[PDB]
RNA sequence: GGUGAAAAGAACCCCGGGAGGGGAGUGAAAUAGAGCCUGAAACCGUGGGCUUACAAGCAGUCACGGCCCCGCAAGGGGUUGU
RNA sequence: CAGUGGAGGCCCGAACCGGUGGGGGAUGCAAACCCCUCGGAUGAGCUGGGGCUAGGAGUGAAAAGCUAACCGAGCCCGGAGA
RNA sequence: GUGCAAGAGCACUCAGGCGCGCGGGAGAACCCUCGCCAAGGAACUCUGCAAGUUGGCCCCGUAACUUCGGGAGAAGGGGUGC
RNA sequence: ACCGGAGCGCUGUCUCGGCGAGGGACCCGGUGAAAUUGAACUGGCCGUGAAGAUGCGGCCUACCCGUGGCAGGACGAAAAGA
RNA sequence: GGGGAGGUUUGGCACCUCGAUGUCGGCUCGUCGCAUCCUGGGGCUGAAGAAGGUCCCAAGGGUUGGGCUGUUCGCCCAUUAAAGCGGCACGCGAGCUGGGUUCAGAACGUCGUGAGACAGUUCGGUCUCUAUCCGCCACGGGCGCAGGAGGCUUGAGGGGGGCUCUUCCUAGUACGAGAGGACCGGAAGGGACGCACCUCUGGUUUCCCAGCUGUCCCUCCAGGGGCAUAAGCUGGGUAGCCAUGUGCGGAAGGGAUAACCGCUGAAAGCAUCUAAGCGGGAAGCCCGCCCCAAGAUGAGGCCUCCCACGGCGUCAAGCCGGUAAGGACCCGGGAAGACUACCCGGUGGAUGGGCCGGGGGUGUAAGCGCCGCGAGGCGUUGAGCCGACCGGUCCCAAUCGUCCGAGGUCU
């Protein structure tokens, strides 16, 4: 009866894998939600992203997302109801694993210290349709 | 509620790094060496890390032996007879041990570290 | 007017209905009936439960190896359940399906000397104005010279922590019978790694 | 000197009472191994020793 | 987390910028506020060529903090600030143009025509 | 301010780093051992006798009782459970 | 008007002289100290050295302040065992 | 000596010179001194006491009033590295 | 650096506090004091009495000694009432 | 117009304290009264209903936050179920404050020729670290428990705890011209409070990682090094600790009752809650929930485990040196902790240091190639380093051993 994380990590039974990759650069669009009188909604949220706070269960992401008026940080975690999420516009060069002080002053020097990573791209395009040729042989 | 992590203390940051450190330097410089049980206890476990780290030769992991401790010349007594010897002995390297008496004089707990190769 | 006995297993947040749940698991453990309690013989009505069977050598003398039934030690003891009758079986968590809110009463970490400023919650003073001296003080007592005395039981500077706590009412959110577990809304007293026992609550009629 | 200040003369006995506690306490010991030495539990007497021999050096 | 004195503008056609917050309206000594919740209120400042004038109490809805209130679905989320909208003493929008996002935690306290003008329900 | 009639004021050995003791030896006396005549009172303490861990008190007094020691007996002493 | 020159119980500010506000200190480091902040900082400035004025007397950009750690009249000494 | 507009200022440090005449552990409350904090910003309080933000230098830029000297660093922003 | 009122920025002054650091406080070895002290075998309650009780009555409570810690009282110590 | 109650007002007396009883307000901790501020039960009504009015009963719980004044008080502000009154050396300075007050300075008015003065006023004004006894919060040691040792325990007797609001539905019906707007029962959500925990929320994490300037040092360069606090500055942060966070508690229901309302029923052919007889009926009362707890000297009960003089006491109680179950010392540490105690592990051992994996943090390092004179950039790469969380490991520290321990009153 040691090991208790294997245990904590056994009633896991939520195994949320089925989500592409994400990090302190952007993650762009789409999200899940509730709304109406009895469930039914999704609404789509998108946005430039923030934290990462991981316990690989828990774990839970903060996203910005900016609004007309000002913008809006939301946290959401890593494993159910958020159904598909699937981000759109990646990029990063985090060169920083946290992202606050762009909630303090940030407005086109946003963009300007938000930089791209090329190579996750290149990634994806790579996985594109190299997953033709699993439609195929291996 | 604390000591919930634990960690043997009294001085600081800048002594506690000094003294094992330096506690350490010297651990080295003669291989057997009498002191206080606590601090003995807390400097056996930081310089055995330090002497598995020194069980590669690699230019980082030296350096960083240094970062700790600091003649060049005893990372060469380092990785040239201790941490070569200790090839094939892995994980604690250090024999402290208590003693009779205690230091008279202040009335305290000695201890004693050895090679242990 | 059920019970068995546990030990404190993570608090997490399965994403159960739709609802996130801090939860409290508990590996309730496989603990066998062994000496029973009559109110002829002893003047109660109570069940005795050993935890987890790690026991050899280490255990000596009397066993209620003996009993009638043995199965040894666990390696912690055993523990008295009132008002409890199994019917000649060892127990563990199907007895309770989820719907069933139990109280849990397990032991509580420990404080050491408490500051009566973390005990009974006080103020300790300004943070300047008028004296640091005081700054996180009890306050002071009684009146003057009538009373003349101080009050037996007055919430003072003292101990807080090593104490038994028994918590009321909590939806067991699921029964893990394949193992031992028995997850419920979390909260439970004590650490991540100390027993904690498991009895059927009142609420209704 | 100041705001606390014993009202009265204790009491010899009241003395030895605060001292009924005290009793400067005695030791412990184990016999040497392999020698004729009393050393404390889980030590290494100084002539004396362990199992490995280390030390070594009274005259 | 409005308390007593707070600072805080409001997204309105109403004409009344910054208002300060008298008596959160709830327990008879709970002085927390959050989303849904209804402060007293009392504007040091406004739009002029107006109603709405500066110094006036007025019942305000709560549709803004800073530190995100928690969430069912595991979530939470927040805004960049503390905002309210302007609400008389039959309770309702003295206004009729909302500004900018708001949330549905409003929506458990049922108020729709904020609903309804909210260009950002979350 | 007082060792002793007298310096005879302690050679030798022993423990001991010395400090100081412990046999010897000095004298009537070392209970005269060196700021030592005669050392009282508080004052700290070594051992022995009596009693004390369900009890509320100016600390004693009256009586009963037990426990310990002289006394031929019969009586006396110290202590304290009520 | 432009340069120049470089006036000042001028300004910011070390040394140095002050001693505001909070804090510590309170049988103290200490019979006034220390810690953070502080006002002046070429002047009616600060200071070394040698000298002078004193007890109803001095000195005083003045408080009854200072005159040797207690000054509405020092200090010791005497009358004086008021 | 280097560095900072300059500086007997400040940081590190030359030469020189100490580790402060109890130390060893533990790592409780309350204390001393010190740092950080959500959302709120004086609601604290006799009082913004206290601490805080602001801070160097260059440039841009400055009201009522006035003895024309001041007010002025008024106030409000920009820059600063290599 | 003098005494009111206001506003702006800023902030553990506050809501209302939570954590951390060191130096104490705690244990071990060496050194080791003060004011105070009628004697102590020193409990609450309700009464009493030179009107404010451990001690006097009445009742109830209380196994014998500490250690960390808290200041109601012992009309607490200090100052032969300013 | 009368008679009382209480001892918080203004006061009469001058008994304790002048070899000292720190006189106002605020703070923190409270508590006791009931003449009740709110909540609960109700009678009377000029009580239709809603709301109110007064009087009974009843402390269990609760009794907010700001402006103005040193202020108690009091007016206002927004709320409230409600913002009670009173005592306790006008509660509380060997707990804080030091705003008020009456020290020495100075002033305005003011009286006084005056020195000075004023139940006038303005400004400034040193509040002492060591708890000895009772007391009070917690932690042990001594003996006890009229065999000995380990685990499980009954609850004698306590301590906590108790609250309250809002809409929805019954139903726009009962009442009522209307406006208004219900009782009876049920559904749901809130505030303050207590309780335990860290998953999410968020703060802390003193060296876990990244960045940064001055400077001196190795060793020239990259690379690192210490001072810049008791981390030099910033950007981050797991465990642990935490409220802002999370889950719960009050309850439901049982028993006699308070005020009050009913039945039968004489005394007294009638009537009457009463005299014997019943029933209903409060947030109150005893509970039922939470916790301490056999030092409940009354020292309880349950379950197992243990050998009979061993050599002295010859009778009647014991004495003594070693054993049996056990227990101890020391050790290894600890979500346990001032110390102590408490717990677990002690080579038959995963307790701790180290090593390896997971998780976590930081966020692509030292070096090497390539372009750029270069600052650096590009690759090397989600790399390096790894504090606590999760486990696997005898690698090294828990060796060896010592000591205590029933030898089983009596009727």
């Amino acid at each position: 009866m040691n090991r208790g994380a294997l245990i904590k990590l056994v009633e896991s039974r939520y195994v949320r894998t089925d989500l592409p990759e994400f990090r302190p650069g952007d993650t762009v669009r789409v999200s899940y939600k509730v709304k109406e009188g009895n469930r039914t909604r999704i609404q789509d949220f998108e946005g430039i992203v923030i934290r990462i706070r991981r316990n690989g269960f828990n774990t839970t992401f903060t996203v910005r997302k900016v609004s007309y008026g000002v913008g809006v940080e939301r946290i959401f975690p890593l494993h159910s109801p958020l159904i598909q999420k699937i981000d759109i516009v990646q990029r990063g060069r985090a060169r920083r694993a946290k992202l606050y002080f762009i909630r303090n002053l940030s407005d086109r020097e946003i963009r300007r210290k938000l930089r791209a990573d090329r190579k996750r791209i290149d990634q994806d395009r790579a996985a594109e349709r190299a997953a033709k040729e699993e439609a195929q042989k291996a | 509620r604390h000591l919930k992590s634990g960690r043997k203390l009294n001085r600081h940051s800048s002594h506690r790094l000094a003294l094992y450190r330096n506690q350490a330097k010297s651990l080295l410089t003669h291989g057997r060496i009498t002191t206080t049980v606590p601090k003995a206890k807390e400097l056996r476990g930081f310089v055995d890390h330090l002497i598995h780290l020194a069980k590669r030769g690699d230019l980082h992991a030296r350096r960083l032996v240094l970062r700790d401790l600091q003649d060049v010349k005893l990372v060469r007594k380092l990785f040239d007879e201790i941490a070569p010897r200790y090839r094939d002995r892995q994980g604690g390297y250090t024999r402290v041990l208590k003693l009779a008496e205690r230091r008279r004089g202040d009335g305290a707990p000695l201890a004693l570290v050895e090679l242990v190769e | 007017m059920k019970g068995i006995l546990g030990v404190k297993v993570g608090m997490t947040r399965i994403f159960r209905d739709d609802r996130a749940v801090p939860v409290t698991v508990i590996l309730a453990g496989p603990c066998p009936v062994v000496q029973r309690r009559t109110p002829e013989k002893d003047g109660y009505t109570a069940v005795q439960l050993g935890f987890l069977p790690q026991n050899p050598k280490r255990v000596n003398r009397p066993l209620k190896g003996h009993f009638a039934k043995a199965g040894v030690e666990p390696v912690r003891i055993l523990r008295e359940i009132r008002d409890f009758n199994p019917e000649g079986d060892t127990v563990t968590v199907e007895i309770f399906k989820p719907g069933e809110r139990v109280d849990v009463t397990g032991t509580s970490k420990g404080r050491g000397f408490a500051g009566v400023m973390k005990r009974w919650n006080f103020a300790g003073g300004p943070d300047s104005h008028g004296a640091h001296k005081i700054h996180r003080h009890p306050g002071s007592i009684g009146n003057r010279k009538t009373p003349g005395r101080v009050y037996k039981g007055k919430k003072m500077a003292g101990h807080y922590g090593a104490e038994r706590v028994t918590v009321m009412n909590l939806e067991v959110v699921d029964v893990i019978p394949e193992e031992n577990l028995l997850l419920v809304k979390g909260a439970v007293p004590g650490p991540n790694g100390g027993l904690v026992i498991v009895r059927e609550t009142k609420k209704a009629a | 000197a100041k705001h606390p200040v014993p009202k009265k003369k204790t009491s010899k006995a009241r003395r030895d009472a605060r001292r009924s506690h005290h009793a400067l306490t005695p030791p412990t010991l184990v016999p040497c191994p392999e020698c004729k030495a009393m050393k404390p539990p889980h030590t290494v007497c100084p002539e004396c020793g362990y199992y490995a021999g280390r030390k070594v050096l009274e005259v | 987390m409005i308390q007593p004195q707070t600072y805080l503008e409001v997204a309105d056609n109403t004409g009344a910028r910054k208002i300060m917050c008298i008596r959160v309206l709830k327990g008879s000594n709970a002085k927390y506020a959050t989303v849904g919740d209804v402060i007293v209120a009392s504007v040091k400042e406004a739009i002029p060529r107006g109603a709405v004038k500066e110094g006036d109490v007025v019942k305000a809805v709560v549709v803004r903090t800073k530190k995100e209130i928690k969430r069912p679905d595991g979530s939470a989320i927040r805004f960049d600030d503390n905002a309210a909208v302007i609400i008389n003493n039959q309770l309702e929008p003295r206004g009729t143009r909302v500004f900018g996002p708001v949330a549905r935690e409003l929506r458990e306290k049922g108020f729709m025509k904020i609903v309804s003008l909210a260009p950002e329900v979350l």
